[PDB]
């Protein structure tokens, strides 16, 4: 029984989450009263990765829910699928971390750590096993960035052997939502290269595009974006809770997409994605996907794969195929594009499939790869960090709650030596 | 070119392997060192840039106490002055004549003990009113990534031995939150205070000899120099440092031939990802010496971190593996010959 | 009675085990549920074979199986599948977390709390045997619990049982299909262990099965299902000696004699000739000399390995069906006039025949057809030896930088361990080399 403590922090965790806990219900046939109204009998078996059990066989989920203001957490409630929560696990405070990733760390995180890690010893130790803890969480607002990184450390130093899978949504390169989104998240950044063991590379202006180009959708809500990072994080643990010809895992994608230990950072994918109009003219095979999820506009990470290589791939596959069509394709991908890839490392492509797809889809498909592009999103916060901290623009709001310069210092320089740890495997050069 | 300078020692049969005619499985081309089975199947041949044959002591080429100095340590020794930073480093198993090749007996000391007298002796013999020359040290331990200070008493408690922190200044680098930095005249100050960290360093038991070495030890000498070219105003201006350090790494223990779990895992696991992490660091730093371009991922372990200053740059970095001749234990002595060879390489 | 114990790892062990033992209870008449209506006709005899099923008092047939996979989705598909009420429920789920592609779990660290109950269950399963005669251990090339568990239960069963055979049905590596980044590691690490213990490892390929399925079964969307059963009919055809009555019948320490010259040389290829459809099944004769002449084309194997870059050491045409040894002694004469097929000046016969007077069982669900009669070959080559070679280069870059070296390392690895596992294979291509020179 492999078992996920799903943590979600702030604005952004909390409403994903909420769609994810929406995506998870309808693939396990539960209702919002907790009941199971479902028809096939593969769901009630491996619920126990995301559900616990109760009295009356309903089931509650794992969600530890610690927003530092209390706005979200009554949204949440007065909501569609808000009455099965655990009532003492809507953990919160009021006056949130205004945009500071000190007071989410130091000063009003503190105050609310403990209280959080009470109900993650609470639902870890009511575990027959577990595989590891799933925060869903900002880049660029402070509580989600400090509360949460000050969580993963704590974590990862009470459960050191447990995957610590983050899914961050990053500060986006043309237009921002804060005026501190640099500072923040070098600061996560650092705190999070140390203590993960796979990140998921998350910007909205790559959703937007999506929305826009593929989906033909031109008044797109956040839940038309958290849709989609739903349907990546269901696809990653779609190998834990229903069979397949060819499983996975966390440790197992971890393993194969980890050279070394802190290029953990993956530009995720999903697809088919499609217009409503246009599903009526293309067929659903594999060539589709892997045409769809190797191209650049499918990415949701705002990074292009064609400014560098793609060290590592995976492909988390769902539905009834042919593994010879996968790996074929996953062959044709690598021998064409071979100067998108890395020469030292033979076959970079990584599969799994498995027999019981999403409620109206034949098939689906998942992806990740970790890809040197991604230095462009830390090689822009580095570029903005040292201008404004070459002036000391905003920082007595951060030296006021009890921070000193050398934290700036410390953090902007683990960014560009992983920028260079990046660069080192980004040069066309030949055997 | 000599940037990094790797040297394996085979020390000599034990009296009791020599009681037991325990079969000799390393040989001398005089510069090669061939590790031959004992079935005589297939034989490994290995190739460093400095050996020390001490099997014997009558072979042509014999590598006493004072072959190893003169030959590794000296001119470490004498690229402090120049203002250069320096590291040692010992790696082995037990049973390999480490301490014997470190600090030694009292008939016949090891590296720290000539390195603690020839320094004090160059400093009495170069000091003048002009310039003058300040020693410090510390005695530090890492023990599953995090490091533990062994120059101080405990709190009389059955477990504190308090965790702390480094950090990136600035402009100098990587250093330790918390560091006693200790004044030194003579060797037999760091004599003293050798002898009280070692006994609060960390020591178990395995299936093994029941005292292993679970932890590396970093060894510190910061020489600060300062010289006045006289100018009516403010004198002793010039300041160059040069940190000597005097690491003793620990043994690789794979876990299978030694069934451990619990607590003897996790130190074995990290003693063998920080030994991974630092080879891969000399090796992309000769790589770096020899003509490319490469990135060195010292932010792997808080030992490559911490000693980033003086291993790279212009620093000067030396190392001793040390491999037994018995065939009794000899996994021990392919994989630190192996390492050591992935360090030239 | 004969017995053979068969031991099934990891995913592809398990699912290829799935497909065995559909086919078996077929071949004996035996339902999902362990009854057997057969014996109702004769009332008596031992149309159940003690090979594979022990009997009890009731009239149910229990396989000498143990199916261990350190992960519950594979062996939960048989406890709620349609075999749920054949196997004895001691099928080890154990499995709190996988092997995460990965030796150094599927060895020592979640390969212990579960190998104690594997060696009690298989001493159970021993003492219930009156002649023992082989293991045989369907695992995978490339896995972690298929690479590491494997290697810990032989080491563990050459000092418990000793003196018996050990037969390994692997999946090796493709060149270029590769499902995980970490096999090449994984295989050589798996080496370095087996080779001291096991007695005679048969190698597949699932690129050269495709290929198979393409252009001689027509499908060209296959999946595992389908050879899966191509390989139960291979185990079909070396397990059939044991079973049915035959003119040259063939044990299985004769695999361990005839095909192993030195102890280090034991990776021998397969085939299976006739993997014609029903369509096709017509328009052929299916005799044995277009059978014999189908296992020496490059194609038809079951491996990707050109047997032209290199010399045949041994040979082993297992036939089963309606067969004549004229037949097979004009057919082994036709390919000794073949220049192509070039032998060791040290084995002038070269050959081995063994036939079988029970054909193949057609499933229910299949892609191959009736036919009365059909051929396994099993050949030692020295083609392997590029394959070997291909593999040790895949591990000479990665190894190189030391990718992915901390994943085995937190969980028990030494660094010299990936490099003494090298060293072995150096010392296995030389064999090969060794073997393919002339004498003088
Ligand atoms: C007949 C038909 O094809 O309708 C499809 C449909 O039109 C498309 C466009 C669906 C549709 O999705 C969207 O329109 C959409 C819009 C904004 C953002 C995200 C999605 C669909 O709503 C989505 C929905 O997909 C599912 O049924 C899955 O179960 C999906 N559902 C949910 O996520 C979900 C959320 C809240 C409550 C209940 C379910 C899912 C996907 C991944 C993992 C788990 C579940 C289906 C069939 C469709 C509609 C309904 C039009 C698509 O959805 C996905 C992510 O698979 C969008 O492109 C795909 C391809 C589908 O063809
Ligand atoms: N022929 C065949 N090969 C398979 C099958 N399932 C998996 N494989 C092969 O097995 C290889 C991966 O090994 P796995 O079996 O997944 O690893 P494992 O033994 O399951 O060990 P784990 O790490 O615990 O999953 C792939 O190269 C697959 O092609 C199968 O049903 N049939
Ligand atoms: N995808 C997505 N992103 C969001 C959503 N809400 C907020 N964000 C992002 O998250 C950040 C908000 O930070 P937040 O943690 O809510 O600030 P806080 O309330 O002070 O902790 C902004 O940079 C937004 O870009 C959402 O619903 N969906
Ligand atoms: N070159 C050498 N000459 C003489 N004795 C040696 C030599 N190297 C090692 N020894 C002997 O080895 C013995 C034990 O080894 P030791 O120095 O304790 O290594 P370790 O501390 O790693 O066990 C010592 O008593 C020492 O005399
Ligand atoms: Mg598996």
């Amino acid at each position: 029984m492999r078992e996920i403590v799903h943590i979600q922090a702030g604005q952004c965790g909390n409403q994903i989450g909420a769609k994810f806990w929406e995506v998870i219900s309808d693939e396990h046939g539960i209702d919002p009263t907790g009941s199971y109204h479902g028809d096939s009998d593969l769901q009630l078996e491996r619920i126990n990765v995301y559900y616990n059990e109760a009295t009356g066989n309903k089931y509650v989920p794992r969600a530890i829910l610690v927003d530092l203001e209390p706005g979200t957490m009554d949204s949440v409630r007065s909501g569609p699928f808000g009455q099965i929560f655990r009532p003492d696990n809507f953990v919160f405070g009021q006056s949130g971390a205004g945009n500071n990733w000190a007071k989410g760390h130091y000063t009003e995180g503190a105050e609310l750590v403990d209280s959080v890690l009470d109900v993650v010893r609470k639902e870890s130790e009511s575990c027959d096993c577990l595989q590891g803890f799933q925060l869903t969480h900002s880049l660029g607002g402070g509580t989600g960035s400090g509360m949460g990184t000050l969580l993963i450390s704590k974590i990862r130093e009470e459960y050191p052997d447990r995957i610590m899978n983050t899914f961050s949504v990053m500060p986006s390169p043309k237009v921002s939502d804060t005026v501190v989104e640099p500072y923040n998240a070098t600061l996560s950044v650092h705190q999070l290269v140390e203590n993960t063991d796979e990140t998921y590379c998350i910007d909205n202006e790559a959703l937007y595009d999506i929305c826009f180009r593929t989906l033909k959708l031109t008044t797109p809500t956040y839940g038309d974006l958290n849709h989609l990072v739903s349907a990546t994080m269901s696809g990653v643990t779609t190998c834990l809770r229903f069979p397949g010809q060819l499983n996975a895992d966390l440790r197992k994608l971890a393993v194969n997409m980890v050279p070394f230990p802190r290029l953990h950072f993956f530009m995720p994918g999903f697809a088919p994605l499609t217009s409503r109009g246009s599903q009526q003219y293309r067929a659903l095979t594999v060539p589709e996907l892997t045409q769809q999820m190797f191209d650049s506009k499918n990415m949701m990470a705002a990074c292009d794969p064609r400014h560098g290589r793609y060290l590592t791939v995976a492909a988390i596959f769902r539905g009834r195929m042919s593994m010879k069509e996968v790996d074929e394709q996953m062959l044709n991908v690598q021998n064409k594009n071979s100067s998108y890839f890395v020469e030292w490392i033979p076959n970079n492509v990584k599969t799994a499939v498995c027999d019981i797809p999403p409620r109206g889809l034949k098939m689906s498909a998942t992806f990740i790869g970790n890809s040197t592009a991604i230095q462009e999103l830390f090689k822009r916060i580095s570029e903005q960090f040292t201008a404004m901290f070459r002036r000391k623009a905003f920082l007595h709001w951060y030296t006021g709650e009890g921070m000193d310069e050398m934290e700036f210092t410390e953090a902007e320089s683990n960014m560009n030596d992983l920028v260079s740890e990046y660069q080192q495997y980004q040069d066309a050069t030949a055997d | 070119n000599s940037q990094v300078t790797v040297a394996v020692r085979v020390r000599p049969f034990s009296k009791r392997e020599k009681t037991e005619k325990a079969s000799q499985v390393v040989f001398t081309n005089g510069e090669e060192i061939t590790v031959e089975h004992p079935d005589m199947k297939q034989v490994y041949s290995f190739i460093y840039d400095v050996s020390f044959w001490s099997f014997d002591e009558c072979h042509p080429g014999y590598a006493s106490q004072t072959t190893v100095y003169e030959t590794l340590a000296a001119p470490l020794l004498d690229r402090a002055f120049e203002g250069y930073n320096t590291c040692l480093f010992a790696y082995g198993q037990t049973g390999s004549g480490k301490s014997y090749t470190m600090m030694g007996l009292n008939e016949e000391p090891g590296i720290i003990p000539r390195f603690c007298e020839d320094l004090f002796a160059q400093i009495a013999k170069k000091q003048t009113s002009e310039v003058s020359y300040h020693l410090e040290m510390s005695f530090f331990e890492v023990y599953n990534e995090k490091i533990h200070d062994l120059l101080v008493c405990k709190g009389e408690n059955g477990q504190r031995k308090q965790p702390l922190r480094a950090r990136e200044h600035p402009v100098s680098g990587p250093y330790v939150e918390g560091l006693s930095m200790n004044v030194v005249s003579s060797y037999s100050d760091i004599q003293s205070w050798l002898e009280l960290g070692n006994k609060q360093r960390a020591t178990a038991a395995t299936g093994m000899n029941d005292k292993s070495s679970r932890s590396h030890s970093v060894f510190t000498l910061v020489m600060t120099q300062t010289k006045t070219e006289v100018v009516e105003g403010e004198e002793h201006d010039h300041r160059i440092t040069s940190r000597i350090n005097l690491v003793d790494l620990a043994g690789s223990e794979r876990c299978s031939t030694a069934h451990s779990s619990g607590q003897r895992l996790k130190e074995g696991v990290s003693i063998n990802k920080s030994l991974l992490t630092l080879g891969k660091v000399i090796s992309a730093l000769s790589e770096q010496a020899n003509g490319k371009r490469v990135f060195i991922p010292y932010r792997e372990s808080t030992l490559t971190w911490l000693l980033k200053e003086s291993l790279g740059g212009n620093s000067k970095t030396a190392m001793i593996a040390t491999v037994s001749p018995a065939a009794s234990n000899i996994e021990e002595t392919l994989s630190t010959l192996r390492y050591a060879t992935q360090a030239r390489l | 009675m004969r017995e053979c114990i068969s031991i099934h790892v990891g995913q592809a062990g398990v699912q290829i085990g799935n497909a065995c033992w559909e086919l078996y209870c077929l071949e004996h008449g035996i339902q999902p549920d362990g009854q057997m209506p057969s014996d109702k006709t004769i009332g008596g005899g031992d149309d159940s074979f003690n090979t594979f099923f022990s009997e009890t008092g009731a009239g149910k047939h229990v396989p000498r199986a143990v199916f261990v996979d350190l992960e519950p989705t594979v062996i939960d598909e048989v406890r709620t599948g349609t075999y749920r009420q054949l196997f004895h429920p001691e099928q080890l789920i154990t499995g709190k977390e996988d092997a995460a592609n990965n030796y150094a779990r599927g060895h020592y660290t979640i390969g212990k709390e579960i190998i104690d109950l594997v060696l009690d269950r298989i001493r159970k399963l021993a003492d219930q045997c009156t002649g023992l005669q082989g293991f045989l251990v369907f695992h995978s090339f490339g896995g972690g619990t298929g690479s590491g568990f494997t290697s810990l239960l032989m080491e563990r069963l050459s000092v418990d049982y000793g003196k018996k055979s050990k037969l390994e049905f692997s999946i090796y590596p493709a060149p270029q299909v590769s499902t995980a980044v970490v096999e090449p590691y994984n295989s050589i690490l798996t080496t370095h262990t087996t080779l001291e213990h096991s007695d005679c490892a048969f190698m597949v390929d699932n690129e050269a099965i495709y290929d198979i399925c393409r252009r001689n079964l027509d499908i060209e969307r296959p999946t595992y299902t389908n050879l899966n059963r191509l390989i139960s009919q291979i185990v079909s055809s070396i397990t059939a000696s044991l079973r049915f009555d035959g003119a040259l019948n063939v044990d299985l320490t004769e695999f361990q004699t005839n095909l192993v010259p030195y102890p280090r040389i034991h990776f021998p290829l397969a085939t299976y000739a006739p993997v014609i459809s029903a369509e096709k099944a017509y328009h052929e004769q299916l005799s044995v000399a277009e059978i014999t002449n189908a296992c020496f084309e490059p194609a038809n194997q079951m491996v990707k390995c050109d047997p032209r870059h290199g010399k045949y050491m041994a040979c082993c045409l297992l036939y089963r069906g309606d067969v004549v040894p004229k037949d097979v002694n004009a057919a082994i004469a036709t390919i000794k006039t073949k220049r192509s097929i070039q032998f060791v000046d040290w084995c002038p016969t070269g050959f081995k025949v063994g036939i079988n007077y029970q054909p193949p069982t057609v499933v229910p669900g299949g892609d191959l057809a009736k036919v009365q009669r059909a051929v396994c070959m099993l050949s030692n080559t020295t083609a392997i030896a590029e394959a070997w070679a291909r593999l040790d280069h895949k591990f000479d870059l990665m190894y190189a930088k030391r990718a992915f070296v901390h994943w085995y390392v937190g969980e028990g690895m030494e660094e010299g361990e990936f490099s003494e596992a090298r060293e072995d294979m150096a010392a296995l291509e030389k064999d090969y080399e060794e073997v393919g020179v002339d004498s003088v």
